[PDB]
């Protein structure tokens, strides 16, 4: 909808306003900026994933990549099941812990959930 | 599959995007008849109607001199006659200029996704967007059961920072208007008008976390302020994973209000300019005049890179920085600085 | 060329608006200007 | 039945009339003025039907004014479309959408 | 159901590994792993 | 005490000034005069 | 200063703290008459009132079948008569 | 004078984190009810119904700071959530006051 | 008096004025279109 | 049940450093803060 | 019967 960019915007050398999509060799970092009522200005800078991975050893990164691609296969499965059977959203009916355990679970920072015989996740009693 | 495109594309495009407001999507709102009420002072008695003894009293309480009520000795009913001088409210309608608004596709329902009927009935539509959103957002991140988080992390490290400008606009109307009008309305509508009730429902239905809940109201910018809040929260040990985003709905009362401020674009005037709904919104244009109302939410889940890699979840980007900023001294609240 | 021209369309759409934009985006030399406008040459009134 | 009551109606219709007379108001003044405008609304459609006949529907359609200064669209922002078409071409080459051959590149460059 | 494209170690990441190895505390790096929306154009997928 | 599995954030924050839970003298309660919020509050602060 | 306590204390204590709601402090709110509105369907025509041409239209827009508006040929004003079937809003009050 | 803060500190270090459960209740009513009733009501009432417009007015009248503004809605507990928010915000360099 | 009698006789007194206003509206869409022909063609042509 | 009431409450907060440097009163040290959600439920108003 | 007359009563009550 870039009819015709306002002549005012010419003076901003560092900004170029594209009226059509451009496929590039890549983008490294971006800046989103929003402003709000009552002097509410915010800005966030996001940087490309590769740069995080460059912290790791090919050893690590490649171990992770196998994890990811396994997840995607679960995800893929789920998403398709959901579309068909209208279950992309599943309401939980009970917390992970029986009420008996609750206070304890809350208070022990180690307590974690183990997969169960029915594929479900619960805290061990 | 091959036919889908032919059968439906035309419709799909016509009933999504920035389009003419569709009243069905808003319980009958039609900018072309904006209902108001005008106080009239009756200059006559008007004829009697029957009423319960209780209602009669109610009427007499409010009107006094200007109402007569008497028993029907036969059926314990009563009769209400307003007298001259009494005050009445007569509906009238207006032709509002904001005919166009960007609205969720004509047909979308949180039920297709699997939100339970009872929860559908109980909560503000806003929450429904937020619920579905967070659900699809957890999938995009490879989490099927949010409980998986509690394989790697303690209950107190999944955080919830979703906000909005004024969410629960339907419930809001329900208590400030629909209740005054004596229309059938929930007892708990107050619950669903709070900005953080959305966040609450997310936790009461999916993540049963004792994590933090910092929920922001940064008007047009909440969604970023939210990212910021979750960010800080995570880098202070409060949490390792964290839902973030913003939401807000489209409402008769909202749309009308923005128009009074001068922020939205006058559809009628833009139609006079040969514009089309959709050609309406031109961010950098010369002809740009005002913004476009729209609805919905947006969410991103966020984590420490460590927990991310350890879990083995997708990584879309690095939140390199966030921040919020006030401008100078002024008197124009809506002004950008 | 650096020409400023006024173009008429008797089928003034968005699509038609966009079209002429597409043009000026790719032809509009320095100094040029495109001004599109609805018009019906069948109408004496329009002409004047 | 309806005759045991048709005296009533008659009685009251006369009632109504003499009251009107007293209030100095023509009850049929509305129907009168209506008939009236509905006659002039014939001399109209009369003349209108002439034009319609002498010229036909397509012509009738085709002479309808359509020019409106408010619908005018001005495109003048060359400076921007430049840097675009510029940056656009750059990547074009890097992916081979533009090969050095293609007359296209020439054109774009000009 | 596409996750984001994982970069190629050699072509994309290797070239920076030298400077950036262990140069960042991964427990104080904040990362977006999830994405979604509902709006006038649909979910983030259709919207895109 | 930041993220120490062996130190309650309460301990932590307190110990950093050379204090233990025993030094925590007054607890101001929400105590809203509702039936449940007052049981609960005590119960939480107590278990704590 | 010495008198302050005697002159004002009694009042000050009575008009602060948790107390009976004081309508002046709330633009007239009085829990003892919680105003509502009830929809009534008129079962008669009710008499005409004058209105601006614009207002008249507004009314006719909302009501249609159930309202008549006509010019006052003399002052460009209009006349609004709601007809039987029209919908009205009558105030009532509650003891909260 | 709140400007004294700008003897020791930069405009961008005075922060504003005041919140509420649903503030601007009067303006709220004014637009959801008083307007429907055609009662005489401001054009900008929408402004004054936002939880953060309170915070805004504080900054537009006293502290002319380019500091942060994280404004919280934690219902009955906002006031503490607020303390928390300002706390974190300060310990991350975002602000000093 | 007059009104309640009318009501009894089941007769709208203003039904005439109502229908009049009505036809006097359609008599505008007419003169509207008619004014077009008149404008596009002029008097002498109209005559001719 | 609880009692409705009105008004606000404010505290200004600083780094101890800036506090001492300025030379402003010190009412206390914010030793810790935190927010906490409870378990899965359906009662929104319930305290956990 | 009583409806052929209930218009009357109505008329006169008014
Ligand atoms: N091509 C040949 O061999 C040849 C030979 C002799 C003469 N010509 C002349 O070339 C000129 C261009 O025509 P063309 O043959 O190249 O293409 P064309 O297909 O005849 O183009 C006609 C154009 O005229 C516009 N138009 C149609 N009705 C109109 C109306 N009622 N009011 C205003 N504009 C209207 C339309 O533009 P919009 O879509 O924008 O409304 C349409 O694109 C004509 O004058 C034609 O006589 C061409």
């Amino acid at each position: 909808n870039a009819d015709n960019v306002d002549k005012v915007m010419e003076q901003f050398d560092y900004i170029v306003y594209p009226s059509r999509s451009i496929k590039t060799d890549g983008i490294k970092a971006f800046s989103v900026t929003s402003f709000g009522f009552g002097q509410k200005g915010a800005q966030a800078i996001g940087v490309h994933p590769k740069y995080l991975f460059a912290t790791l050893d090919k050893a690590q990164y490649e171990a992770y990549c196998v994890k990811v691609q396994a997840r995607q296969k679960k995800a893929y499965r789920f998403f398709h099941n959901g579309l068909i059977n209208n279950k992309l959203f599943v309401a939980k009916d009970k917390a992970p812990y029986e009420d008996r355990i609750q206070s304890k679970v809350f208070l022990n920072p180690q307590s974690r959930v183990t997969q169960e015989s029915n594929g479900e996740l619960k805290f061990p009693a | 599959d091959k036919d889908v495109k032919a059968k439906y594309e035309k419709y799909i495009l016509e009933h999504s995007g920035i389009r003419l407001i569709e009243p069905e999507l808003f319980g009958g709102y039609d900018p072309n008849r904006k209902q108001l009420l005008q106080e009239v002072v009756i200059e006559q008695d008007l004829e009697p109607f029957e009423a319960s003894k209780e209602q009669a009293e109610e009427f007499k309480r409010e009107h006094g001199d200007k109402v007569e009520i008497f028993e029907i000795p036969e059926t314990g009913q009563y009769t209400v006659r307003l007298r001259k001088g009494a005050t009445l409210l007569i509906p009238k309608a207006l032709q509002f200029d904001r005919l166009v608004a960007g609205q969720i596709p004509t047909g979308w329902d949180a039920r297709r996704y699997g939100v339970p009927e009872d929860i559908i009935q109980q909560v503000d539509p806003v929450t429904l967007y937020v619920l579905v959103s967070v659900a699809e957002a957890l999938l995009s991140s490879g989490i099927t059961d949010p409980y998986e988080f509690y394989k790697y992390v303690h209950l107190s490290e999944v955080g919830n920072c979703i906000g909005s400008g004024v969410g629960g606009t339907s419930a809001l109307r329900g208590m400030y208007k629909d209740r005054y009008l004596d229309k059938p309305v929930q007892k708990d509508i107050l619950q669903e008008s709070f900005v953080n009730t959305m966040a609450a429902w997310v936790n009461m239905l999916l993540l049963s976390s004792t994590g933090p809940i910092k929920t922001p109201v940064g008007a047009c910018a909440t969604a970023v302020e939210s990212l910021d809040v979750g960010y800080d929260t995570i880098m202070q040990g409060k949490a390792r994973v964290c839902l973030v985003g913003g939401f807000d709905d489209f409402q008769e009362e909202g749309s009308y209000e923005f128009a009074n401020m001068g922020a939205t674009s006058n559809a009628k005037e833009e139609f006079a300019r040969g514009r089309e709904p959709g050609e309406m919104s031109r961010p950098t244009s010369t002809t740009r005049n005002g913004f476009m109302e729209s609805q919905g939410c947006g969410v991103q889940v966020i984590m420490t890179a460590q927990l991310a890699l350890e879990m083995g979840v997708p990584i879309y980007g690095i939140v390199a920085m966030t921040s919020t900023a006030t401008d100078k001294i002024g008197r124009s609240v809506p002004a950008p600085g | 060329g650096g020409a400023k021209v006024i173009v008429t369309t008797s089928r003034f759409s968005r699509q038609v608006t966009e079209y002429y934009q597409g043009i000026y985006a790719r032809c509009g030399a320095r100094g040029s200007q495109l001004v599109v406008v609805p018009f019906n040459q069948g109408s004496k009134q329009d002409v004047e | 039945i309806d005759a045991l009551t048709k005296d009533q109606r008659a009685l009251f219709k006369q009632q109504l009339e003499i009251i009107a007379r007293y209030l100095k108001m023509d009850l049929r003044a509305g129907d009168k003025a209506f008939v009236a405008s509905q006659e002039s609304q014939k001399a109209l459609q009369a003349q209108l039907d002439l034009w319609q006949a002498e010229h036909g529907d397509i012509y009738a359609a085709g002479i309808e004014p359509a020019f409106d200064p408010l619908k005018a669209r001005v495109y003048d922002s060359s400076w921007n479309w430049a840097r675009q078409d510029a940056l656009s071409m750059y990547y074009d080459i890097i992916f081979g959408r533009l090969r050095v051959v293609d007359r296209e590149i020439v054109s774009q460059c000009i | 159901y596409p996750f984001p494209e994982l970069p190629d170690w050699d072509k994309d990441i290797k070239p920076l590994n030298d400077q950036l190895r262990g140069m960042v505390n991964l427990d104080k790096v904040v990362v977006v792993t999830g994405l979604a929306e509902i709006g006038p154009w649909g979910n983030a997928r259709t919207r895109w | 005490w930041r993220r120490d599995s062996r130190i309650a954030p309460l301990r932590g924050a307190l110990a950093t000034w050379g204090l233990t839970i025993d030094d925590l003298g007054v607890a101001s309660f929400h105590g809203t005069s509702t039936v449940a919020n007052d049981k609960n509050e005590s119960d939480v602060i107590c278990q704590q």
